[PDB]
């Protein structure tokens, strides 16, 4: 809700394989300022991309 | 193109056992064991799969897509009683 | 509701590395974009 974020902070830590957006681009998703931010995570196979 | 297959599970199905005597030279008879459900006993379960044989590969274990039974079957013991292909891509 | 609920579940063999999925949803506006103005400092 009220804080700020990096991608050094949690994305270079992984081997990113694919990165898709809607009504935004990944570049923007990294740049911009938001009222709210939601991060869902789970286990999931690349095989079911 | 596709190979559809069934998988049966006899894990909880009771064994029928009986003697096989064989040739006169077999000293101790063989006990044959067969999973066989008698009326009312626990039945085998069935699951159904389809694999695309054109996209097989040695780099990668094949992917079998499981096709799941209808809801009216899932609520209790059922069987898979018929498999018929309609077209190259309809089953 | 009066009937049954029914479900079925499928698996994929675990991979050596472990592969994950992350979904993001950002909300803009309406005058409070504080993830990067009503704070005292």
């Amino acid at each position: 809700t009220n804080c700020n974020y990096n991608l050094t902070k949690l994305l270079s830590l992984f081997s990113v394989n694919d990165f898709t957006c809607s009504q935004i681009s990944p570049a923007a998703i990294a740049s911009n300022c938001y009222s709210s931010l939601i991060l869902d995570y789970f286990s999931y196979p690349l095989s079911m991309k | 193109t596709f190979l559809a297959y069934a998988q049966f599970n006899d894990t909880e199905v009771p064994l029928i056992e009986y003697s096989f005597y064989s040739d006169e030279s077999l000293q101790y008879p063989k006990t044959v064991r067969v999973p066989y459900p008698k009326a009312g006993a626990v039945n085998p379960t069935v699951k159904f799969f389809v694999v695309n044989t054109d996209s097989l590969s040695s780099v990668t274990n094949a992917t079998s897509i499981q096709i799941t039974a209808p809801a009216s079957m899932l609520i209790g013991d059922h069987y898979l009683c018929d498999v018929t292909w309609a077209t190259q891509e309809r089953i | 509701g009066g009937g049954w609920l029914v479900a079925s579940g499928s698996t994929v063999a675990m991979t050596e590395q472990l592969q994950m999925g992350f979904g993001i949803t950002v909300q803009y506006g309406t005058d409070t974009n504080s993830v990067c103005d009503t704070k005292i400092a």
